[PDB]
């Protein structure tokens, strides 16, 4: 991501200081088809980062939910006072989050 | 530079040691002590609430002598709040001093 | 959780070695390589966008015959278990409906009756018994403490159906086992090729040589050697022949393309006018887009199966100026060859000009 | 005593006064379609379908989801959940009794395994365009409807009531199975797998065509879109090379 | 009306997941209020299930909570992914403009 | 005794039927594909007859061979009459040999010499002319080892 | 269940082995014969090398081919001394093709 954001700004900046020359030499389409490519590479880098972070969250949340089940069943069929059932349930739920 | 098979897979964990005890050595143990105390108090208030709640599960008729449970809950909650206020200040002080040095 | 809320840092300064190092090339070639066929068989072309022909269940059966031995046993066992179970359930339902379960339970709770004169299928009382009766009927065991009386015709229909389907299963599975046992010699192909190619000097002209050998104690019959050069050309009228394969003679005492393969050999190829190797020089033969294919064909007398072995050469691997060490050596009482000197090559006097000129300048000296 | 499927009591297996009118027999007839589907589909799926009948070195990269995609997966998941509920209710009810009467529980577990295997069949069919095979699924679902339907009516003829859990479970399952049957019919209509004038023709979808499409999140199945399986490969590829 | 539909779809999924998410506290209360009071014997129980009765079978509610959590986390994460992709497309269009 | 013997024979025969079926499973259908029509181009300063052959298999055809024939109603100068006579046209390789290796689609070519019957024909008046070009491609499949031969033809209307 | 499955599989394997023998029934050992001495004689005023080959079996072989080689340690002109040099030699038939018909001793 940090590697695909430096060029995407630089290009814009260039096309901002040289408008008279750029619009004279009539190379507009050659530059637009480059702005599009730069911005698309940057967007795909960001999208893959966001998908990876969400992937991690989904997997770890399912692991936490499995913990929730294996804690509730352990506390249900066991020999313990109700204080350590209520505390256990609540804390095992927060651990998941 | 062959980091991926070998360098990347292990965390730096050595520059990290320098960062942890960076501003000195007495600005770290304060953070560790305050963190552990705050976390233990934050668990203990709920533990006490559970014990008080559980001790009267059967005593349906008389909800009396509830001054001890209330006193315990209030004192533990106040102490926990104080430790919570302390710990963050300790951590931020450590970070600021480490950055300065 | 929202790592970069503070977005303010932008265009403050980066100004660095990203590519403006000036002492390191910015470019990253990354060195991808494409060859017509891989170094170890497996022709690597790219068919795509071909009008597909769908599928048909005969292809599924065709897959069934071609399986590794550690999966045929598994499919065998699963087939047998599923068949026994399915017919056990059918028998259990038949026993339920005809009023046999109730009769046996009521007259065996009190042993006073001892009545088995009116039952659909004797001595089937539970699902366990049904799943032991189905065993006694499918495998032709027939323990026979459980006869089938003649009355309930639904049971007889189920028996006919199950016996015939069981025979089908047995016949198909026996066929699979026999087919896989007959074609059991056909392990794989084990033709060993030298990797590096020399261009020595011999018999007044250059060459093109490598080494090939076998490992199976059966030599290969009617072996044939074909050598081709792969390059893109165009007509003088200019049409793009995308990857033209050109056939080139492999020299021999009578100009015929059989070779007898017992001790490893040199496979010469004299460069002459028609050969595309007329125009390649010493310092030239590191830069070129060429691919020389070698195709070996024969049959193995043991298994009686025709085999074709493929390999590929590129101009980058070929190392001018060498030849192959004489691997053989007359031993104490019998010839021998050490394949350990397979890829070993040595250097000897090698002219640096092109055979294009090795007759143009008529001095064997270069 | 034994490990029964209608209890340890003699009068629970009788077949007088209605062979389809004794509840345990209706339970078995419901058990039949599930095991039939399982026994047809486990060997068929195991036998593999990968015979390279042509140059398939770059043909495996394309697969086009069948006409009705999202409703089938979501409804099948709903059926899995409803069957889980029925299993749970059965287990609890048996746990409130003396013997181990199995007619409340085992049919539901068999149904669970059968529905899971049904979705397995759908996935393994879809990856390889070969529409004919999915006719099997049609039969399964259709057959299933009949059996389950009888239970409802045979409850309604005895008036078990609309307040009881079992009535609710059976009704939910009946209507969900019907909707899935509708999905199958629509697949038959759009893909032309049996008796339209001829099998239809389509071009496989355009991202997968160009080998630049790698962030394949928009192009995969909903149960895999939900647990982000599309990224899986790349992440486990973090050891080999950057 | 241009690049906003998927945000509405994400909001629908988010609302449904948010509604199902509260099953943690309620199931915790049910399980706790079942485990405490003693119910050893002699209560008539011939009829198999009473709609109200199913909800408090203490072990049962644990399974219901497990499934509810493992569904809520997946639905919420799906919502996040849809809205993220919408945002990335919106940024790309705005930069191009 | 009679019934047991008959049963044993019947079982053996049907077992043989299943073995033959399994053996003849693998082959499916012919798979070498020839073009809709051919071409007659100019290549290297002399006209050449070209056609296109492709493969659809996964394996490759061992020892493939291609042969080309010219069908024409003919006579001999001394008076004999030949009714649907065949012949053969020399397919060309730089080595005068006919084995061909088919992994990429190929364009088989044949060069017109003074001695092929495809030399005295005109250009405009080929479409109205009694000729036929038969292509025969034989080989041995590597996977199952069954020799196969696939045939096709091009006529005047489709050249 | 375990014993039944093992028994049927064993029956299949044994049937297969017996099938292999019944298929190799027609196979036998080496059956072509060459003399115990070559000869070197004069044919049409030319000094030529000849030997004798025969078949001692039931059938007539198809599409025979007789190839002759010389294994010798020659001297390579430029040091590529290959000790066991195999050089092919041309058999004679007025069509310049090796194939030979084997009915009587040749
Ligand atoms: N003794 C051998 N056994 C098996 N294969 C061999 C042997 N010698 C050479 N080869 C084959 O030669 C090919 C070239 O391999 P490589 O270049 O690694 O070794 P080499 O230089 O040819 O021989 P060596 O390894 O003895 O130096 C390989 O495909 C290999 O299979
Ligand atoms: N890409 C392909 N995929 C599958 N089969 C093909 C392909 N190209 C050609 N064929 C087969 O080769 C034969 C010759 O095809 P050719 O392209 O010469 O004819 P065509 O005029 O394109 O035929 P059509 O009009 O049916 O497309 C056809 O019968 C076809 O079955």
């Amino acid at each position: 991501d940090d590697s695909t954001q430096l060029p995407l700004l630089c290009h814009f900046s260039e096309t901002a200081e040289g408008l008279t020359t750029i619009r004279a030499f009539r190379h507009e389409t050659r530059f637009k088809q480059r702005m599009l490519e730069l911005t698309d590479t940057n967007n795909i880098a960001y999208l893959f980062l966001s998908a990876a972070n969400r992937w991690l969250e989904v997997r770890t949340d399912y692991l936490g939910a499995c913990i929730v089940l294996t804690a509730s069943i352990a506390s249900i069929s066991g020999s313990s006072n109700s204080g350590l059932v209520g505390l256990g349930l609540l804390y095992a739920l927060t651990i998941t989050n | 530079m062959s980091t991926v098979m070998r360098l990347r897979t292990k965390m730096p964990w050595k520059t990290c040691w320098w960062y942890l005890t960076s501003g000195g050595f007495f600005l770290l143990f304060l953070m560790i002590f305050s963190k552990l105390l705050k976390h233990s108090v934050i668990v203990a208030i709920d533990y006490w609430l559970a014990t008080w709640t559980s001790e009267y599960s059967i005593n349906d008729p008389g909800k009396a002598d509830q001054t001890f449970y209330v006193a315990g809950f209030s004192i533990l909650c106040g102490a926990g709040i104080f430790l919570c206020l302390v710990t963050s200040l300790t951590v931020e002080w450590m970070g600021l001093t480490a950055a300065k040095n | 959780m929202l790592a970069r809320k503070s977005i303010i840092p932008e265009e403050y300064v980066l100004a660095r070695i990203a590519a403006e190092n000036l002492r390191k090339p910015r470019i990253r070639d990354r060195l991808p390589k494409a060859r017509f066929i891989a170094k170890s068989g497996a022709c690597n072309l790219a068919h795509k966008n071909i009008r597909e022909q769908g599928r048909f269940l005969q292809d599924i059966f065709t897959t069934l015959v071609d399986l590794k031995w550690r999966h045929t046993l598994v499919i065998f066992t699963m087939s047998f278990l599923c068949s026994w179970l399915l017919f056990a359930i059918m028998w259990w339902l038949v026993a339920f409906a005809h009023g046999d379960i109730y009769a046996y339970m009521e007259k065996g709770i009190t042993e006073k009756s001892g009545l088995e004169s009116a039952v659909c299928v004797t001595n089937v009382r539970s699902f366990t018994s049904a799943f032991l009766f189905s065993i006694e009927v499918q495998v032709t065991i027939g323990f026979g403490g459980r006869m089938m009386t003649e009355e309930c015709p639904l049971a007889i229909t189920v028996l006919i159906l199950q016996n015939i389907v069981g025979l089908i299963i047995n016949a198909v599975m026996l066929g699979c086992i026999f087919m896989k046992t007959a074609q059991a010699h056909r392990r794989a192909e084990t033709l060993i090729f030298s990797r590096h190619a020399v261009i020595a000097v011999r018999n007044g002209k250059l060459c093109f040589m490598f080494r090939v050998g076998d490992l199976r104690k059966s030599m290969i019959i009617s072996a044939s050697v074909r050598i081709q050069v792969v390059k893109k050309t165009t007509t003088p009228e200019g049409e793009v022949v995308p990857i033209h394969q050109q056939d080139i003679p492999v020299d021999n005492p009578i100009e015929s393309n059989n070779i007898f393969l017992v001790a490893p050999l040199i496979i010469c190829h004299v460069i002459d006018k028609r050969s595309p190797l007329y125009d390649i020089s010493a310092t030239d033969l590191v830069n070129q887009d060429l691919e020389v294919i070698v195709i070996l064909e024969g049959v193995v007398e043991t298994t009686g199966i025709t085999t074709q072995a493929r390999t590929s050469y590129i101009a980058e691997e070929i190392q001018w100026g060498h030849r192959f060490v004489s691997i053989v050596t007359e031993e104490e009482g019998v010839y021998s060859v050490d394949y350990s000197k397979f890829g070993n090559t040595v250097r000897v006097a090698a002219p640096r000009c092109s055979a294009r000129e090795l007759d143009e300048k008529p001095s064997i000296l270069i | 005593m034994s490990l029964s499927f209608c209890g340890n009591n003699i009068s629970s297996y009788n077949i007088y006064h209605g062979v389809l009118q004794n509840p345990c027999f209706v339970d078995a007839l419901n058990l039949v379609p599930h095991v039939f589907l399982l026994f047809i589909t486990f060997p068929i799926l195991f036998i593999g379908w990968g015979s390279q009948s042509s140059k398939v070195q770059i043909h495996h990269n394309t697969w086009l989801h069948f006409p009705g995609h999202n409703l089938r997966w979501i409804l099948t998941f709903a059926l899995l959940f409803v069957h889980v509920c029925e299993i749970a209710e059965g287990i609890v009810s048996d746990s409130q009794r003396a013997s181990r009467h199995l007619h409340l529980f085992m049919p539901a577990v068999m149904g669970f395994v059968a529905t899971t295997t049904s979705i397995v069949y759908y996935h393994n069919i879809e990856t390889s365009n070969f529409p004919k095979l999915l006719l099997a699924l049609f039969l399964y679902w259709v057959m299933a409807f009949i059996t389950k339907t009888i239970k409802l009516v045979k409850y309604w003829q005895l008036g078990w009531g609309m307040s009881d859990l079992r009535f609710c479970i059976t009704g939910v399952m009946v209507i969900l199975n019907g909707l899935l049957m509708a999905v199958e019919i629509n697949v038959i209509r759009v893909r032309r797998y049996v008796f339209f004038m001829n099998p239809q023709k389509v071009k496989p979808p355009e991202d997968l065509q160009d080998l630049g499409v790698r962030f394949l999140q928009p192009f995969v199945n909903l149960l895999s879109k939900a647990t982000y399986w599309w990224m899986n490969t790349l992440i486990i590829s973090a050891h080999r090379k950057p | 009306r241009a690049f906003g539909r998927p945000i509405l779809l994400s909001s629908t999924f988010r609302y449904l997941a948010d509604l199902l998410g509260f099953a943690g506290p309620l199931c915790i209360s049910g399980i706790v209020q079942r485990v405490n009071e003693p119910k050893n014997n002699t209560t008539r129980f011939s009829e198999t299930l009473s709609s109200k009765e199913f909800l408090e079978n203490a072990h049962v509610l644990a399974v219901l909570l497990f499934l509810a959590l493992i569904l809520q986390r997946t639905f919420l994460q799906a919502s996040y992914y849809v809205t993220i992709e919408t945002g990335i497309n919106l940024r790309g269009a705005l930069l191009a403009m």
